[PDB]
RNA sequence: UGUUUAUAGCCCUUGUUGUAAUACGUCCACUGGGGACUGAGGACUGCGGCUUCGUGCCAAGGAUGCUGACAUAAUGGU
RNA sequence: CUGCCGAAGAGCAGAAACUCAGAUCAGUUUUAAAUGAGAGUUUCUAGUGGGCCAUUACUGGCGAUGCGGGCCGAACGUGAGGUUAAGGUGCCGGAAUGUACGCUAGAAAGGUGUUAGUUAACUAGCCCUGGGCGCUUAAGCGUACUACCCAUACCUCACCGUCUGGGUUAGCU
RNA sequence: GCAGAUCUUGGUGGAAGUAGC
RNA sequence: GCGAAACCACAGCCUGGGGGCCAGG
RNA sequence: AUAUGUAUAAAAAUAGAGGUCUCUCCUGUAUCGUAGAAGAUGGGCGAUGGUUGAUGAAACGGAAGUGUUUUAUUGACUUGUCCAUGAAAUUCCAGAAUCCAUUGCAUACGACUUUA
């Protein structure tokens, strides 16, 4: 209704790991409607960004963003794999991550 | 998935041997071929060589028919012999629900059974099976059953109906 | 009130032919059925039940009909436009248009719901 | 599609698979609440379970359906770690359907469905009358209770079928709606 | 990279020139500020980017020349006034632009 | 069986065969003219044996709600009841 | 109940529309896109390709070009 | 401190000296040549000559050996990316609550329990008797076809090191 | 060139304000 | 009021499987 | 005593329900709201609309009712429709209790019962 959105809702899951050994690097992203690996190749190379909240007034904001991309997906069930350029802390499983439109190429 | 394969060979004018069998692929079949001649004519498999290998379709692949297929089991005690009659559109069809029901009821695996024949029977009164020849009946109709049909979390109840 | 019997008419739910309707010409076993259709970009083939959703309309049809005899019997009852009098078919082709618009095609919906939403008169 | 809170009608769910989902939403950082806890079904024979819980019963012994899936949610949670525990708080399984909640809409699970995925003629059990059995002795009023919600539930649709009816009539009697129908609306 | 291209009906735009707009009219002021070491100190001397008014007769230019073909058409004038806003359910991987 | 089809109003909502119920067995009724067709569609031996002992009871309560007589010397449970009162 | 396309039609053989079609297998020194990682090397030497010959040009012996943001910060560490 | 070589469990490991594709070899196979590798020698000079496991005294494996799975897989410099083995994809847990075909606790003989067959009797399968949560047209059991997950393994690139081979002086602006 | 030799020497702990006078 | 000493890798919830390992309570 | 529109409420069955002998289901890819210098400044046409903020109320909600209506006003917006001005160089993303005292229905000591 009051729109002014330019993204999809998404998830961090988890990291990439094996059974036992995780990889922070890499980290697991399920995004809203995507079901399929066919249709997450439309979000493959997007920015997703996780948002949060803060103390210090860092140029008069107390917002910080950690950006990332769309890498590939993962599974067969719509989730991706993202790639964010610092590692996502682990405290941040479940949360809402932002994926925007841009690149794009449709 | 299963074909039908027509292997001919004969060893190194010895008589030419020719059989259809069912095999994933061709190297499967002249083995497979190779297996059977060494336990019928005592062939050695190095002596011996393959002369044609073809492939096998369905001639009537989009007609309903009755196969009664012929094997020999391998169990416990390694001898059997059964007959069962499958009702589909394909040789090939039917053998591998021979193989599945077998595998299924019986705990079997591909390399203990060699089909013995395969035949189209075409009489109804000829059909030895309670389930074939209700299944032929002129008034064949049923309620289609085990129906049960992302979006986890659906916003009404199904109708399943 | 949907009995799979020779004659009934079948929607194709799964594989490349979703969508396209069908019916029943011969009953191969208690898992698979023949299906044919007068369009000509369906062929005949045999496909189980898990693929489609039973039609309530019945068409009158021999067992084991050629595809072609098919397509007369289909012609002669008229299942076109019987299909689509059902509001089944409706909805089904109106979310197939509603999947087709582009952004200006939405923004006109949108307008056009918002000059259907202004009256609200009751009595 | 996902949102903060759920709520989620019990009734007609199997016991494990409706909490291996749950256990998968909870994980994801998605609040759930699932209603109706006394009518959740279990595969097998009234003894079947019968005999698991008695020797269950042979640790905190709990007889409540709410709590009894409540357990079954637990086992599938990393409850040893402060992650699990984190999820568990998120989970809110209720008998009966509380009245902050009769007035939302309650979602289902088609992939726990019981309609959907026991064969015809197969026996079941159901927790509710499971847990009556071993301990619980509320099933006379959350029973008594249901069926005075689902009353007054049932004369709030009419009035909402009712209310809806002038404006379904109305729809057609514009011509906007005819004019434009192309569109597919 | 950063625009979505639409289906809609194209606009008649060859009617204004646009072989004025090259690289060096979008560019940017080179930095300079010619200013002497006393105005620096007490730093009450810079002026503002206000957009010239060349640039605005442009713009006007342009739209003189663009909004007859905008008007002919149904619905761009309320199309182009309004802005693009995802709501729920709506999946950009399934929605056809 | 593949079609184990046997035979006031027969009405069958939900199950219920109201002249009574069927919820206990999954068997149809389908309530075919007078008489209620009581399929069974490629189910169990167990709907074999069920349909059997329905038929009889249907068939016994039809009889029962027509004339009960006495059979001193509500069928099930009048011989229940019976069974009781010798006890 | 019994019959042989009529007021349904079905099965088998041949001819024909036949240089059918499609599926499958395999190949193209055919081709159109999306995404991610990397940029080692440091004048020219080479192998090739276009171009009339050209200090000619080139995707050819390893990345360049065009921009934007910040010094009260951006960035990175403890 | 780092690097390199490296056993044993007379032989096995190096060093000098020589003689060398124009030379002989081989934990190999065919026949009564194929293929891989450059082959050797005299001399000395350290370490050890335990046992255990498994198949058939032999054979391996353990031992000086971490890594994935839970014996199977895999021989390890520091990393990026890709792809896999074994094992897996209901949840815990990364990955299909996949598709298709079937049977009904589960991962000597008895049974009026069941399903397919042979000639009332037998054959075959499941049930009773003699990791957690949970699961039931399965998330149990069997077969088949796809997709997916990830190892210190495989491939590509960067970097460190070692080894082997080559270049480099009228020291050319 | 030290982590250890119930290492040597010195210093300081918990026991503990305990046992106890 | 006075006031030790021996001793001390580290510490202290159970069950099962291989006093901290694995899975649960 | 002191969080990016945070929208969507019948029951029961999958071998039947709902609504008026007839009709519908076969998921929500649906429905409500969705254009505005982050939502500016004006004019006309058609209905008594819609969205609300603040007062005044009365009826309903007890299972955890903390919410549902009916409204009587007041203050706004209104894109229902069609026109008139403004956005820019952000020139390509970022008043109690207790102690003291007291009671013995209590009591190793606390605690309890009392008063007090």
């Amino acid at each position: 209704a009051q729109g002014h959105r330019l993204y999809v809702k998404a998830k961090h899951l988890s990291f990439q790991r094996s059974k036992h050994v995780i990889h922070p690097g890499t980290s697991i992203v399920k995004i809203e409607g995507c079901d399929s690996k066919e249709e997450a190749q439309f979000y493959l190379g997007k920015r997703v960004c996780y948002v949060y909240k803060s103390s210090k007034a860092v140029r008069g904001s107390k917002i910080r963003v950690i950006w990332g991309t769309i890498a590939r997906p993962h599974g067969n069930s719509g989730a991706v794999r993202a790639r964010f350029v610092h590692n996502l802390p682990a405290k941040t499983f479940g949360s809402s991550l932002r994926v925007m439109l841009y690149p794009s190429n449709i | 998935a299963l074909k039908e394969y027509q292997v001919v060979g004969r060893k190194v004018v010895p008589k030419l041997f020719r059989m259809r069998l069912f095999a994933p692929n061709e190297s499967v079949a002249k083995s497979r071929y190779w297996y059977f001649l060494k336990m019928i004519n005592k062939v050695k498999k190095a002596t011996g060589e393959i002369v044609a290998i073809n492939e096998i379709s369905e001639p009537k692949p989009l007609k309903a028919k009755v196969f009664g297929i012929w094997i020999r089991y391998d169990s416990r005690s390694g001898t059997h012999n059964m007959y069962k009659e499958f009702r589909d559109t394909t040789r090939v069809g039917a053998v591998e629900a021979m193989y599945a029901d077998m595998a299924a009821r019986h705990r079997a695996r591909f390399r203990s059974i060699r089909i013995l024949k395969v035949v189209e029977v075409e009489k109804k009164e000829d059909v030895r099976r309670n389930y074939v020849k209700q299944l032929l009946n002129p008034h064949l109709k049923f309620p289609l059953p085990h129906r049960r049909t992302k979006k986890v979390f659906a916003p009404h109840r199904p109708s399943t109906f | 009130k949907r009995y799979v019997e020779v004659g009934r008419v079948v929607l194709v739910t799964k594989g490349e032919y979703t969508g396209k309707l069908a019916v029943i010409v011969d009953i191969v076993d208690h898992k698979r059925a023949l299906i044919d259709s007068p369009c000509s970009e369906f062929p005949r083939q045999v496909i189980r039940y898990g693929s489609v959703v039973l039609t309530h309309i019945v068409m009158k049809l021999p067992r084991g009909a050629r595809s072609g005899i098919v397509a007369k019997k289909w012609k002669a009852q008229d299942v076109c436009n019987k299909w689509a009098s059902s509001a089944w078919a409706k909805k089904l082709e109106a979310k197939k248009v509603r999947s087709q618009l582009n952004d200006f095609d939405r923004f006109a919906v949108m307008r056009l719901k918002k000059q259907r939403r202004e009256q609200v008169n009751v009595a | 599609e996902f949102q903060k809170v759920v709520v989620i009608d019990a009734k007609g769910h199997l016991l494990g698979r409706l909490a291996s989902v749950v256990a998968k939403q909870l994980l994801g950082g998605q609040k759930v609440v699932v209603v109706r806890c006394e009518e959740l079904n279990i595969s097998g024979h009234f003894f079947r379970n019968k005999l698991k819980y008695l020797a269950y019963l042979r640790a905190f012994h709990f007889r409540a359906p709410s709590r009894i899936f409540q357990k079954a949610v637990r086992g599938m949670l990393p409850h040893k770690t402060a992650r699990g525990q984190a999820a568990l708080e998120h989970l809110q399984a209720v008998e009966g359907i509380p009245p902050p909640f009769d007035k939302q809409k309650r979602v289902v699970v088609p992939a726990a469905l019981r309609v959907l995925r026991l064969k015809p003629g197969r026996k079941y059990c159901t927790v509710g009358r499971l847990s009556s059995e071993v301990g619980w002795k509320y099933n006379d009023i959350v029973a008594k209770l249901e069926e005075r919600r689902k009353v007054k539930s049932a004369a709030f649709y009419q009035a909402k079928l009712a209310k809806q009816k002038k404006i379904a009539s109305a729809k057609e009697a514009s011509p906007v709606n005819q004019k434009l129908s192309q569109f597919g609306y | 990279r950063y625009v979505i291209a639409t289906s809609a009906p194209k606009i008649d735009v060859s009617g204004v020139s646009v072989e004025k707009f090259t690289k060096a009219y979008f560019a940017k002021q080179k930095r300079s500020g010619p200013v002497k070491k006393d105005e620096a100190f007490f730093a009450e001397n810079a002026p503002k980017n206000a957009l010239p008014a060349e640039r605005i007769a442009d713009q006007k230019a342009v739209d003189a020349k663009l909004l007859p073909a905008i008007k002919a058409i149904p619905n761009m004038k309320e199309y182009l006034a309004a802005s693009f806003a995802l709501s729920n359910g709506d999946r950009p991987h399934l929605m056809k632009f | 069986d593949i079609y184990k089809d046997e035979t006031v109003t027969v009405d069958i909502k939900a199950r219920n065969v109201t002249v009574q119920n069927l919820r206990h067995v999954d068997i149809e009724m389908k309530k075919q003219g007078n008489t209620i067709k009581f399929i069974v569609w490629h189910g169990s031996r167990k709907h074999n044996a069920c349909i059997r002992s329905v038929y009889s009871i249907i068939n016994n309560m039809i009889i029962g709600v027509t004339q009960g007589f006495r059979y001193k010397m509500s069928l099930e449970n009048v011989s229940q009841s019976a069974a009781n009162i010798k006890q």
